RNA sequence: UUGACCUCAAAUCAGGUAGGACUACGCGCUGAACAAUAAGCGCAGGAAAAGAAAAUAACCAUGAUUCCCUCAGUAACGGUGAAGCGGGAAAAGCUCAAAUUUGAAAUCUGGCAACAUUUCUUUUGUUGUCCGAGUUGUAAUUUCAA
RNA sequence: AUUGGAUAUGCCAUAUAAAGCGCUUUCGAAGAGUCGAGUUGUUUGCAGCUCUAAAUGGGUGGUCAUCUAA
C-alpha cells in the first residue's frame, strides 16, 4: 500500500536510461510545474495544456535540431492519416455549418440596427 | 477466384506462410486424383468451396480479358455513332381551363369536349386565391 | 388500444365460484395448500416473512415427512430452494409440524391379493 | 523478458503493395528516394500487349514497376486455388496410428458391483411363468 | 442403353469406395475372416443359437403347468447379440470371441469396434455379412455376436476357433489393416487417367 | 530464433467481452496512434488474466492493453509490461473519438509523437512509475513497422485533482512562425484516466498501491 | 357506445376542387340513389356522428 | 453402449473417418431425391437422444437444402408439407458440402395404434400439435424465435389500461 | 347483424336457447358425505370451513375479514412433538372418530405366505435352524432366488402369524 | 442468523471426468484420426515451430485456451505416437 | 445351383391419414409509405403460447410459467424506455438420451378367432392364435431434486 | 334419460410381485457444425457465411456466487 521504497526500486528496474537522446524516446518533462488549481474551469485548464504543450514542443524542437531530424511534415507528403479524409469532409462540412450560422447571425445582428435606421 | 488468391500473394496484404497454414482444410484434404469424370464432374459443380472474389481482380481480369482490338478506331467511333444517331432518331421520336356551369356543374371525371390537361373551377375558389396571394 | 375494466367484478365473482367449485369437489380438505415462511431477498425486504413456493427437502426430512408423501397430503415440495441458516430450518420445520398436528388424514381402500 | 521482437511470420510488415500516382514520398528518418525512371515506352508496350505469366497487376508503393508471381508462387497459387495441400511432400493418408490401443487393458472398464439377477434364476420368466399359470388355471390357454 | 437411377447409384457407390482413398478404420472391414475359418466359426455359434419365441414360449408353457398342477435349473447358454450388449460385454472382457459383420452400412456403429476389441484384448474377426450373424440369432441382420461363455463340452472347440482366428485373421493383415484401403484402380483406367493427367497439366490448369 | 528485427517496445492490445460502441471507438483510435501495437480477438476470461502473459510471450508484445467493460458501463484499462512489471489498472471517463464534432486536428498515422508529462508524475514513486510505463508504451520506438519517418502530433499527460488527463494534439506551421508556431490542435482523443490499483506482477501479484 | 365502424364502411373521397360542390367527400360509383351523396361527417347523412 | 462411442465420433467430424464418410454420403444423398426417405438413422445415437424410437409409427425423411432463415427450419418446413399425415417431432444435422446442408427429419404417425397407445409419445397426437414445425414450436423453431429463460431473452405497452376507478 | 346471426333471424328453426344461468348459486358439496349433511347452501365456503371447525386455508388470507359482532433454539422445537390438537366442534370429531374406525378396519397390513413362499421358508429353516439368516442367504442350492437376510426374515415372520 | 454448510448438488457435480468418458474418448481419438487443422498442427509441433503451431490453433479455434487444450491434447499425441514407434 | 440380406420399385393391394372453411383472441414468417403497424403468407386451440431455471440476486437470500398491481416514466440509452425486488390471482409437476434384461425382447402393430363393452347394433376393449416389427435396441429401471 | 367422483358390499386378484424410508469397506453415464471465435445482415437476441471446441467442463452474474444449454 503506496510502498515507496519498493516503488522507487522497480523505477530502477524500468528505468528508461537517462543518457538516451531525445530522438530515441521523444518524452519531455517540463520544467514547469503547472498548477490549475480550478480544475471546474475547464476554459483556463485548456490554455494550461495549450503553455505546457508549446513550453514542450519548443523544448523538443530545440533538442531535435541538433539531431538533425526533419521536424517538418513536407507539404509532398501524402501518408495514410490518424483521421479518414471521409470524416474529415463532414468535419470540413461541420466546419462550414458553424461559420454560416455565425455569419447569419452576425448579419442578422447588423440588420437589427439598419431596419430602425433605414 | 484465383486472382484475389494472386493478387493477396503478390501485394503481400496477406501473409504467404498464413496462406499456406489456411490451404490446410476440409476441402483440400478431399483428394481428386485418380476419381472418375462421372463423380468429378458433379464434385466441381456442387463441392467447390467458395472462396470471396475482390473487384480489385474483377477488373484485373477484364483487363486481361481486353483484346488488342477490343476497341479500334472503328468500334470506338462508327460504334459510338450509332448508339448517337439511335438516341437522336429516339428524341425525334419522342392546361385547358373549364368553368363549373351550366353543363359542367357537379362533375366528377373528364367533362364533354375536354382533352388534355385541364383545370377546374368554380368561382368559389377565387376568395381562397385571394388569400393565398396574400399569404 | 384500450384496456378497459368493465369485466372487473365479474372477474371478481368467477374467482370465487372457481374457489367454491374447487371446495365442492375436496369438500373436507383446505382449498389452499399450506405455503412456507421465507424472507424477502433484498436489503431492503430481508427483515419481512413472506409465503415461499414449497417446503426445502431438509426441512421435509427433519419434519419427518417424506418428499413423496408430502406432495399427497398438501406439502408442496421447493426442490430449488435451500436452508442456508438454521433459523429458516426452524421456522419452517416447526410450520410443517403444526400443520401435521392439524391434520386428519382420512385411511385408504387398499388391495389384499388372497395368498401371500 | 521477451525482446518485443518480429517473428519471420508475423503477420505485420513494411510496404503493402496495392492496386493501380506513385508513392515514392519519403523515407524513414524523412528522405526522398529517387523515383525509378519510366520503363522504356518500348518495353512498357511490350508487356503490356503480352502479360507476363502471373500477371497480378500490383505495384509495390515505391517502385512504379508491376509485381509478377513467381514460378514458385505461380504453383503456390495453382494448389491453394485448385483446393489441394499447398505442400508438395506432404502425407495425406498416413499410416493407422495406434497410440492408444497398443496396448491391452487388463481391467474391466466399470467398476459398479455385479448385481444378484446375474445369478439367480430370471425373474421376467418367472412373471411369464406365473401369469401362464394363471391363463391355464382359467381356462385361456 | 439406360440404367435405373438406382442401380447407377448402387453401382457407382462400389467402385466409388473402391477408387477413393479409404481410412484405415475403414479398410479394415475389407479384410474377412477365410471361408474355412468362418465355417467353422459358424459351427460353433449354430450350437448356441438362442430359443426362438415359439422354442421359449413351449418351455415357459411346460414350467406353468408344473407351477400349475405341482412343483433348481441351470443357467443358459447362447451366443450375445445386440451392439449396447456386446460393447458392453467387450468393456466388461467377458467376451471370448466378437463377430463384426463386415457390411454395416452405417459404419460408424462398428468402425471403433476392432480397435476397442484390441485395446481389451478380445478375440475377434470381421465375417462376411451381416445376414450370416442375423441368421444365427434368428434376426434379418446381425452387426455383432459375441461368444462369452461355452459348455465345458465346446471349451476346447472356441480355444481351437480362437487360435485359428489369431493365425488366420490377426496374425495375417495386421500390417494390411494400419493402410489406407483404396486407390484399386482398373487396368486400362490408370492408363487412361494419365493421359486425362498429362493433358490437364500441360494448359488446363486456370 | 526469439525474433527478428527487434523493435524495442511492442503493444498487444485486446478488449474484454461487453465493451460498448463507445468504448471500442477508444481502443481503435488508440490502436490507430500507436502502430507498435498487436490488435486481438476478445478474451473468454474476465478473472484468469494470466493469459495475458501466454499471448504476450506468443506475440512478442512486451506491453498488453486490456480494456475490461464490466456491467456494459464502466471502462477500465489495464496497462502492464508483459513480463512480469507492474499492472496498473485505470478507470475511463468522458470519452470522447475521431468522429466527434469538435475536433479537428490530423497527424501522421504512427509518426514518432512527442510526449509531455506533467512534473506532478515525478513527485509520488506510484506517479512515477505510471509516468515511465506510459512513455515506455505511447513513446514509438524506431523502426516500428507502418511508423512514419516525421514528428506531427504531440500527447500531453497531466495530473489534476488526482485524475490523469490526457490529451493529443497536432503540431501546425503557422504563417507567421515567429513565436514558437506550436499552434496544437485537439486531435480527439479526449478521456480523463484514474488509477485505481497497481500490481507488481503482470496482471497479478500482491497490491503494491492503492487508491 | 357507437360502433367505431358506424361511418366508415362506405368508400368516398372528395370530388375536388372548382367542380361546384361543397368538397365533403362523395359516394362513388352509380346505379344506386347513394351514388354521388356526402359521406364521412358529422353534417351528413348516414355520416359519422361527431367524436362518437 | 455403444451409443457412447457414436456420440464421441460424431465430434471429430473433420476426421479422416468422418470427412471421408461426408464425401460419399453427400454425393450418395445428392443422387437421390432432394426430400427422400430414409431407411433408417445415419446417426442413430443422435436421432434417439431426439426421441427417435425404432418402433411402427416412427419415420425418418432425408433433405437437403441448398446453403447462403435457418436451414434446420428450413429442412423441418419442406418436409412436413411432404409428410403431410405426419407430426415433425425433430431433426438433425446429418452431412453437409459446398452447396448442401443435409439433415433428418423425425416424424410420428399419429394416426398408427403404436403411438396412440405409448404413453410417452401420446401428447403428439393431440390436435394442438398440428404443424408444430409451423408455429415454431419444434427445438430448431424455438431456437429461431428467441424463446428461452433468462435476461438475453409489445401490447402491455401499446395498450393504455382504464380501470373502473381511475 | 352479422350474415350468419340474419341467417338465422330471418330463419324459421328457433335458437338453440339454453337455461343455464343462475348467478349467486354456489356449486353443491359432492366428495365428503359429511361436510354435505353438514353444510348450509347459503353460506359461504369460509363461512362453511369455520362453522365446521375446518381451515379454509392454512395461510394468511390476504384482504380484511367480515366482522358481524362487536368481538369481546433450533434443537428443542425440532425435537418436540406437537400433541395432536382439539377437535373444536361435533363435525371434526364426528370426521376423527372415522378416520381412527376405518383406520382400525383397514389395519392388519401384514399377510400370511403362498404355497410356495411357505415351502420356500420352510426348507431354509429346517436346515439352518431359525435365527442364521446371513447363513440361510449365503446358501446357493436352497436359496435360489438369493433371497437376502431381511427378505428371509420378512418371510419367517409372515410364516408365523 | 447462524450459519449452515450445505452439501454439493448433484447438478454441481457436472463437469467431472468419468473413467469411462476418458476411455471411451481415448478411443475416438485413435479410431477416427485428425482433421485437416490438427494434421498442419502436429507438423508443425514436429518440426518444432511451436509458436506458429498455437498460433493456427488459436486462429482455427478462436480462443487461446481453446488453442492450449488443443495444442496440449496433440503434444501428447505425439509422444504417445513415438512412444509406440 | 439353392438361399439369406440390403437397397429400391409396383398394386383400384389391407387399413388409415392430409387438404378446404371460419379466423375475435393465439403462434410463426414477411413487411411498407407515412411501425416488431397495415397489407401479404403459413399453422392452431377452446383457449393458444409459455413453462419446471445453462433463473435472479449479492440478501437474514429468492425459486417453473402466465396474468394483474407496483417497481416507473425509474435505470439505461440518447424522445425512446425496462427488469430484479415487493403485493396479489392461480398453483403441479414431470418424461427422455446417455447403463448389460443378458439367468433368457421381458416390448409392440396387424390378420384371424372368440368374448365383452357402449352416449352407440354406430363406441371401446379383452383373451387366444398366427404372420410381422424390433437386437442398427422394443419393455422394465434412472433423469442430477438425483 | 345419460353421466361424474366418492361410500358400502359381493366376486375376482397372475403378491415366487411391487414400493417408500433408513444404511453404505460398491458405483453414479448427463444431449456438437452445438457452444464459441471471426465477419456480414436484421433488431443483447436471432440469421447467413468462414473457422470450429471442452470436461469440475460450460453458461451467467458479481477469487466468489449461481445455474446446468444445444
Amino acid at each position: 500500500i503506496n510502498n515507496t521504497v519498493a516503488l522507487e526500486n522497480i523505477y530502477e528496474r524500468i528505468k528508461y536510461p537517462d543518457d538516451i537522446s531525445f530522438v530515441e524516446n521523444q518524452a519531455v518533462t517540463t520544467k514547469e510545474p503547472i498548477i490549475i488549481e480550478n480544475v471546474e474551469d475547464d476554459l483556463a485548464r485548456e490554455l494550461a495544456f495549450y503553455k505546457q504543450g508549446v513550453s514542450s514542443v519548443k523544448a523538443a524542437f530545440a533538442k531535435l535540431r541538433e539531431a538533425n531530424v526533419l521536424i517538418s511534415r513536407p507539404h509532398d507528403y501524402f501518408a495514410e492519416m490518424l483521421k479518414s479524409d471521409d470524416h474529415m469532409e463532414k468535419v470540413r462540412q461541420e466546419l462550414i455549418k458553424e461559420a454560416t450560422a455565425k455569419k447569419l447571425s452576425q448579419q442578422a445582428k447588423k440588420q437589427r440596427e439598419l431596419k430602425k435606421f433605414g | 477466384e484465383a486472382m484475389t488468391l494472386a493478387q493477396d500473394i503478390a501485394s503481400r496484404r496477406k501473409s504467404k506462410a498464413d496462406l499456406i497454414d489456411e490451404g490446410y482444410n476440409r476441402w483440400s484434404f478431399q483428394s481428386k486424383e485418380g476419381l472418375p469424370d462421372w463423380f468429378l464432374d458433379e464434385e466441381t459443380t456442387v463441392n467447390k468451396p467458395n472462396k470471396p472474389i475482390t473487384k480489385e481482380a474483377v477488373l484485373a481480369l477484364r483487363e486481361k480479358m481486353k483484346a488488342l482490338n477490343a476497341r479500334p478506331i472503328k468500334k470506338v467511333l462508327e460504334a459510338q455513332g450509332r448508339k448517337k444517331m439511335r438516341t437522336i432518331k429516339r428524341l425525334q421520336r419522342v392546361p385547358t381551363l373549364v368553368v363549373a356551369k351550366g353543363p359542367n356543374k357537379g362533375l366528377k371525371s373528364r367533362p364533354k369536349g375536354v382533352k388534355g390537361k385541364y383545370k377546374m373551377v368554380d368561382s368559389r375558389m377565387k376568395k381562397d386565391l385571394r388569400a393565398q396571394k396574400r399569404l | 388500444y384500450v384496456k378497459t375494466w368493465f369485466n372487473q367484478p365479474g372477474r371478481k365473482l368467477r374467482r370465487r365460484q372457481a374457489r367454491q367449485t374447487k371446495a365442492a369437489k375436496i369438500a373436507p380438505r383446505p382449498v389452499e395448500a399450506i405455503r412456507p415462511a421465507v424472507k424477502p431477498p433484498t436489503i431492503r425486504y430481508n427483515m419481512k416473512v413472506r409465503a415461499g413456493r414449497g417446503f426445502t427437502l431438509e426441512e421435509l426430512k427433519a419434519a419427518g415427512v417424506s418428499r413423496r408423501v408430502a406432495s399427497t397430503i398438501g406439502i408442496p415440495v421447493d426442490h430449488r430452494r435451500r436452508n442456508r441458516s438454521e433459523e429458516s430450518l426452524q421456522r419452517n420445520v416447526e410450520r410443517i409440524k403444526v400443520y401435521l398436528a392439524h391434520l386428519i388424514v382420512f385411511p385408504r381402500k387398499a388391495g389384499q391379493p388372497k395368498k401371500g | 523478458e521477451i525482446d518485443a521482437g518480429y517473428s519471420s511470420d508475423s503477420s505485420t510488415e513494411d510496404v503493402a503493395p496495392g492496386l493501380y500516382n506513385l508513392y515514392i514520398n519519403y523515407d524513414i528518418d524523412g528522405k526522398k528516394i529517387t523515383r525509378p525512371a519510366t520503363p522504356a515506352a518500348l518495353d512498357s508496350l511490350i508487356a503490356s500487349i503480352d502479360k507476363d505469366k502471373g500477371w497480378t497487376g500490383i505495384v509495390d508503393p515505391m517502385t512504379g514497376k508491376p509485381v509478377n508471381l513467381t514460378t514458385e508462387e505461380l504453383g503456390l497459387l495453382k494448389r491453394l486455388a485448385q483446393s489441394e495441400i499447398p505442400d508438395e511432400n506432404f502425407d495425406p493418408y498416413p499410416d493407422y496410428d495406434d497410440f492408444f490401443t497398443n496396448t491391452v487393458r487388463e481391467t474391466p472398464l466399470s467398476s459398479a458391483p455385479e448385481p444378484k439377477r446375474r445369478f439367480a434364476p430370471s425373474k421376467h420368466e418367472q412373471k411369464r411363468i406365473l401369469q401362464l399359470a394363471y391363463a391355464i388355471r382359467k381356462g385361456r390357454i | 442403353v439406360k440404367w435405373p437411377e438406382y442401380i447407377r447409384l448402387q453401382r457407382r457407390r462400389k467402385i466409388l469406395n473402391l477408387r477413393l482413398k479409404v481410412p484405415p478404420a475403414i479398410a479394415q472391414f475389407q479384410k474377412t475372416l477365410d471361408k474355412n475359418t468362418a465355417t467353422q466359426v459358424f459351427k460353433l455359434l449354430n450350437k448356441y443359437r438362442p430359443e426362438t419365441a415359439a422354442e421359449k414360449k413351449q418351455r415357459l408353457v411346460a414350467e406353468a403347468e408344473a407351477v400349475a398342477n405341482g412343483k433348481v435349473s441351470k443357467k443358459p447358454y447362447n451366443v450375445k447379440y445386440g451392439l449396447n450388449h456386446v460393447v458392453a460385454l467387450i468393456e466388461a472382457k467377458k467376451a471370448k470371441l466378437v463377430l463384426i459383420a463386415s457390411d454395416v452400412d452405417p459404419i460408424e456403429l462398428v468402425v471403433f469396434l476392432p480397435a476397442l476389441c484390441k485395446k481389451m484384448g478380445v478375440p475377434y474377426a470381421i465375417v462376411k455379412n451381416k445376414a450370416r450373424l442375423g441368421t444365427v440369432i434368428h434376426q434379418k441382420t446381425a452387426a455383432v455376436l459375441a461368444v462369452t461363455e461355452v459348455r465345458e463340452e465346446d471349451k476346447n472347440e472356441l480355444a481351437s476357433i480362437v487360435s485359428a482366428v489369431d493365425a488366420n485373421f490377426s496374425a495375417k493383415y495386421d500390417e494390411s489393416r494400419r493402410k489406407w484401403g483404396g486407390g484399386i484402380m482398373g487396368g486400362k483406367t490408370q492408363a487412361l487417367l494419365a493421359k486425362r493427367a498429362k493433358a490437364a497439366a500441360a494448359t488446363v490448369r486456370l | 530464433s526469439a525474433g527478428f528485427v527487434p523493435i524495442k517496445q511492442k503493444v498487444l492490445v485486446l478488449s474484454s467481452r461487453g465493451v460498448t460502441y463507445r468504448q471500442r471507438h477508444l481502443l481503435n483510435d488508440l490502436v490507430s496512434m500507436m502502430p507498435h501495437s498487436k490488435k486481438d480477438s476478445k478474451l473468454d476470461s474476465k478473472d484468469r488474466l494470466y493469459q495475458l502473459n501466454e499471448l504476450a510471450e506468443l506475440y512478442n508484445c512486451n506491453n498488453i492493453f486490456f480494456f475490461e467493460s464490466r456491467r456494459r458501463e464502466d471502462l477500465y484499462l489495464h496497462i502492464a509490461r508483459a513480463p512480469n512489471g507492474p499492472t496498473v489498472k485505470f478507470h475511463v471517463e468522458n470519452l470522447h473519438t475521431m468522429d466527434e464534432l469538435n475536433m479537428t486536428g490530423n497527424a501522421l498515422k504512427g509518426s514518432r509523437p512527442i510526449l509531455s508529462f506533467d512534473k506532478t508524475f515525478d513527485t509520488a514513486p506510484h506517479l512515477k512509475v505510471v509516468k515511465e510505463l506510459l512513455q515506455q508504451t505511447f513513446g514509438i520506438p524506431k523502426g516500428a513497422r507502418r511508423s512514419k519517418p516525421f514528428i506531427d502530433r504531440v500527447c500531453t499527460l497531466t495530473i489534476a485533482d488526482g485524475k490523469i488527463w490526457f490529451r493529443n494534439y497536432e503540431i501546425r506551421e503557422n504563417e507567421d512562425k515567429s513565436k514558437d508556431p506550436v499552434t496544437l490542435i485537439e486531435i480527439g482523443p479526449r478521456f480523463v484516466m484514474t488509477i485505481i490499483n497497481i500490481l507488481e506482477g503482470s496482471f497479478g501479484g500482491p497490491v503494491i498501491y492503492k487508491n | 357506445a357507437v360502433s367505431e365502424k358506424a361511418g366508415h364502411q362506405t368508400s368516398a373521397e372528395s370530388w375536388g376542387t372548382g367542380r361546384a360542390l361543397a368538397r365533403i367527400p362523395r359516394v362513388g360509383g352509380g346505379g344506386t340513389h347513394r351514388s354521388g351523396q356526402a359521406a364521412f361527417g358529422n353534417m351528413c347523412r348516414s355520416g359519422r356522428m361527431f367524436a362518437p | 453402449g455403444a451409443y457412447k462411442y457414436l456420440e464421441e465420433l460424431a465430434k471429430k467430424k473433420q476426421s479422416d473417418v468422418n470427412l471421408f464418410l461426408s464425401r460419399v454420403r453427400a454425393w450418395e444423398y445428392r443422387q437421390m431425391n432432394v426430400i427422400h426417405r430414409a431407411s433408417r438413422p445415419s446417426r442413430p445415437d443422435k436421432a434417439r437422444r431426439l426421441g427417435y424410437k425404432a418402433k411402427q409409427g416412427y419415420v425418418i425423411y432425408r433433405i437437403r437444402v441448398r446453403r447462403g432463415r435457418s436451414a434446420r427450419c428450413t429442412a423441418e418446413e419442406r418436409v412436413g408439407r411432404y409428410c403431410s399425415n405426419l407430426r415433425v417431432l425433430n431433426s438433425y444435422w446429418v452431412n453437409q458440402d459446398a452447396t448442401y446442408k443435409f439433415f433428418e427429419v423425425i416424424l410420428v404417425d399419429p394416426s398408427h395404434k403404436a403411438i396412440r397407445r405409448d404413453p410417452r409419445i401420446n401428447w403428439i397426437v393431440n390436435p394442438v400439435h398440428k404443424h408444430r414445425e409451423s408455429r415454431g414450436l419444434t427445438s430448431i423453431g424455438k431456437k429461431s424465435r428467441g424463446i428461452g429463460k433468462g435476461h438475453r431473452f409489445w401490447l402491455r405497452h401499446n395498450t393504455l389500461s382504464l380501470r373502473r376507478y381511475r | 347483424a352479422n350474415p350468419r346471426q340474419r341467417n338465422k333471424q330471418r330463419s324459421g328453426k328457433p335458437r338453440l336457447t339454453r337455461r343455464n344461468a343462475n348467478k349467486k348459486a354456489k356449486a353443491k358439496i359432492y366428495g365428503n358425505f359429511v361436510i354435505q349433511q353438514n353444510w348450509d347452501k347459503h353460506a359461504t365456503l369460509r363461512q362453511n370451513y369455520a362453522r365446521l371447525g375446518l381451515l379454509a386455508t392454512p395461510n394468511y388470507v390476504t384482504g380484511g375479514v367480515e366482522k358481524l359482532y362487536p368481538d369481546p433454539t433450533l434443537d428443542d422445537v425440532l425435537d418436540k412433538e406437537i400433541s395432536i390438537a382439539p377437535a373444536k366442534t361435533e363435525v371434526v370429531r364426528q370426521l376423527e372418530e372415522e378416520a381412527v374406525k376405518k383406520a382400525a378396519r383397514q389395519s392388519n397390513k401384514m399377510l400370511p405366505l403362498s404355497a410356495f413362499e411357505h415351502a420356500y421358508i420352510q426348507r431354509l429353516i429346517n436346515k439352518y435352524g431359525t435365527e442364521d439368516f446371513e447363513s440361510m442367504a449365503k446358501d446357493v442350492k436352497l436359496n435360489s432366488k438369493l433371497f437376502n437376510g431381511s427378505k428371509l426374515k420378512n418371510l419367517y415372520i409372515r410364516m408365523k402369524a | 442468523l447462524t450459519k449452515r454448510q450445505l452439501p454439493e448438488r448433484p447438478s454441481r457435480r457436472k463437469g467431472h471426468l468419468s473413467k469411462r468418458t476418458a476411455f471411451v474418448r481415448s478411443i475416438v481419438r485413435e479410431v477416427a484420426g485428425f482433421a485437416p487443422y490438427e494434421r498442419r498442427v502436429m507438423e508443425l509441433i514436429r518440426n518444432s515451430q511451436d509458436k506458429r503451431a498455437r498460433k493456427l490453433a488459436k486462429k482455427r479455434l478462436g480462443t487461446l485456451k481453446r488453442a492450449k487444450g488443443k495444442i496440449e491434447e496433440l503434444t501428447s499425441v505425439i509422444q504417445s505416437s513415438r512412444l509406440a514407434h
